[PDB]
């Protein structure tokens, strides 16, 4: 198993440059080759360019070309990804893949295949300022009770970038939570909600805190949650 | 009775490859029936376990695979393809690159030779460079009895740490925690790959 | 380039089925198709390689077929553990390009929506702001609807919704819609609801309060 971690993402303005960073494990990174793959949020796969070997030469996708380089440090293990001229559409979680070929006379291609990729690492390009969410709570009431059970929860509103995580009772409470994906607002900062159903008898008795960490602002909200009062 | 289905393909012969890549022969027959494929390796039957990592074998589409190639499957690869009306074969040549390895490269902590006070934390640091995958210890002279050395080459030592590297580049520390009289004395990084041994000493007085 | 177009998008199914997932290839890319798993969150993974070639340590339910144009992804009996989505990707020229992926999700039987309604936070209203978020939890299938009244007049362009991936315990989906009004506003109109459509439904529910009621 080759593992490869990826370093260097974060909130970069439009026009701005970002050197993104892929250390891979194992003793062959001479012979083989590192390739970029990104993945914009929600959507699918996108091939970003290729060093092969790493001492060798580069290719790119044609909507990097002039903007992207692909380097490589061979006595570090260390492939980089310098992006110049960022553009919004930019945005994405960028991976880094040990790139093989498959030799064979019968053909005139090379395959190549991408077998071990790192775990990724979130590249946002906006003019949005880093900023930390406000944390609202999100009451158990009659109109949020059935059964003998009852929703709570707490609204993270107006962050930027992503991401947030969010967890109640310091991670004491797991069954029946639910984390929304965060949408993107008209105001151009993130919000979502984290829910949780309880036993409505549970009011009274039990706290219920949700913990809001944002790292990119190095932001830590706690929130109790509890029923309003009239 | 056997014959290449396109045998303008089969004109070449000689393939290089660098290390840890994949390698693929085919030879994509027909007859009536259809013949049998079998591999042979410098002339010899050839088979899964004659190399680390085996070998991928597809009879319908003509091929052997060898995956992760290493310098010891350099040689010739013969295909002979056999009905009862005839036989037809070809041998590639397959060639394979890799750098060769070296003995490992260590670089000691500045700071090494150190002294502190009784109940404070002492660290050692110890960059290890190694091509080939290095076995790296840290290792402390013992004294069994009276032996700062033994009936031998051979100071006496005591294994405090270990482990195999993952990457060509490690930084291995050493953490003396909360420390007594007991823990001065000399100590050892030691790196060991298949080519040989590199070691960088510290010392510690309490 | 050369563009991969995969079949399904998505698809149900229970564990023990097998499942046939095609790509086609625009142009002949020969047998140069790699076959990819990715799980929520996750790096992709590697399947397949030169369209049928099981890469080693991957289970044998996985095997690929094809040449030319058209690529098959089979698993024999589906396991637990392959829920998750499925990239086809050709490297016969540069640049490679991938399929748009399968997304193959767990089978389980309809549930209706519990829904839950949320006035804005007194913490929140203060601030000249005012969210209502409204829930749908717990229900199966992931196809529903959910409209705002306010005052009985339907709303339209002030709201967004999100969706959970398959609960880990009840294969169960969750939305959220939030409707986003100026503090101002909010104070201009009593009544808020949501109503709900769901197969899970006879007839479509609604949830709502009187603002500032008890
Ligand atoms: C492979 O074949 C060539 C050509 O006949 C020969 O010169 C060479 O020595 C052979 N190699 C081995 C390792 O047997």
């Amino acid at each position: 198993e080759v593992q490869l971690v990826e370093s260097g993402g974060g909130l970069v303005q439009p026009g701005g440059s970002l050197r993104l960073s892929c250390a891979a494990s194992g003793f062959t990174f001479t012979s083989t080759g590192i390739s970029w793959v990104r993945q914009a949020p929600g959507k699918g796969l996108e091939w970003v360019g290729r060093i092969y070997p790493t001492n060798g030469s580069t290719n790119y996708a044609d909507s990097v070309k002039g903007r992207f380089t692909i380097s490589a440090d061979t006595s570090k293990n260390t492939a980089y990804l310098q992006m110049n001229s960022l553009r919004a559409e930019d945005t994405a979680v960028y991976y880094c893949a040990r790139t093989y070929g498959i030799y064979d006379l019968y053909v005139d291609y090379t395959e190549y295949v991408m077998d071990y990729w790192g775990q990724g690492t979130l590249v946002t390009v906006s003019s949005a300022s880093t900023k930390g969410p406000s944390v609202f709570p999100l009451a158990p009431s009659s109109k949020s009770t059935s059964g003998g059970t009852a929703a709570l929860g707490c609204l993270v509103k107006d962050y930027f970038p992503e991401p947030v995580t969010v967890s109640w009772n310091s991670g004491a409470l797991t069954s029946g939570v639910h984390t929304f994906p965060a949408v993107l607002q008209s105001s151009g900062l993130y919000s979502l909600s984290s829910v949780v159903t309880v036993p409505s008898s549970s009011l009274g008795t039990q706290t219920y805190i949700c913990n809001v960490n944002h790292k990119p602002s190095n932001t830590k909200v706690d929130k109790k949650v509890e029923p309003k009062s009239c | 009775a056997p014959y290449w289905t396109r045998p303008e393909r089969m004109d070449k012969k000689l393939l290089a490859v660098p290390a840890a890549n994949t390698v693929r022969f085919r030879c994509p027959a027909a007859g009536n029936p259809t013949p049998s494929i079998s591999w042979l390796k410098n002339g010899r039957e050839f088979r899964g376990e004659h190399r680390i990592g085996g070998i991928k074998l597809r009879h319908q589409q003509w091929s052997l695979v060898m995956e992760s190639v290493v310098p010891s499957d350099r040689g010739n690869y013969t295909c002979v393809v056999e009905n009862k009306f005839g036989s037809i074969r070809q041998t590639y040549t397959l060639d394979v690159l890799e750098r060769s390895p070296h003995r490992p490269i260590l670089q000691a902590g500045l700071p090494a030779n150190q002294t502190a006070v009784l109940g404070s934390d002492v660290e050692f640091h110890c960059k290890v460079y190694s091509d080939a995958q290095p076995h790296i210890q840290w290792l402390k002279h013992v004294e069994v009895n009276g032996s700062k050395v033994g009936p031998d080459g051979t100071p006496y030592v005591t294994v405090l740490k270990s482990w195999i590297s993952e990457s060509v580049e490690a930084d291995v520390r050493l953490r003396l925690a909360n420390v007594s009289e007991r823990d001065g004395g000399e100590y050892l990084c030691r790196a060991t790959n298949f080519i040989g041994v590199a070691e960088k000493a510290f010392w510690l007085s309490v | 380039d050369i563009q991969m177009t995969q079949s399904p998008s998505s698809l149900s199914a229970s564990v023990g089925d097998r499942v046939t997932i095609t790509c086609r290839a625009s142009q002949d890319v020969s047998t140069a198709v790699a076959w990819y798993q990715q799980k929520p969150g996750k790096a992709p993974k590697l399947l397949i390689y030169s369209a049928s070639f099981l890469y080693s340590g991957v289970p044998s339910r996985f095997s690929g077929s094809g040449s030319g144009t058209d690529f098959t992804l089979t698993i024999s009996s589906l396991q637990p553990e392959d829920f998750a989505t499925y990239y086809c990707q050709q490297s016969y020229t540069t640049p490679p390009t991938f399929g748009q992926g399968t997304k193959v999700e767990i089978k389980r039987t309809v549930a209706a929506p519990s829904v839950f309604i949320f006035p804005p936070s007194d913490e929140q209203l203060k601030s000249g702001t005012a969210s209502v978020v409204c829930l749908l939890n717990n229900f199966y299938p992931r196809e529903a609807k959910v409209q705002w009244k306010v005052d009985n007049a339907l709303q339209s362009g002030n709201s967004q919704e999100s969706v959970t991936e398959q609960d880990s315990k009840d294969s169960t989906y969750s939305l959220s819609s939030t409707l986003t009004l100026s503090k101002a506003d909010y104070e201009k109109h009593k009544v808020y609801a949501c109503e709900v459509t769901h197969q899970g439904l006879s007839s479509p529910v609604t949830k709502s309060f009187n603002r500032g009621e008890c």
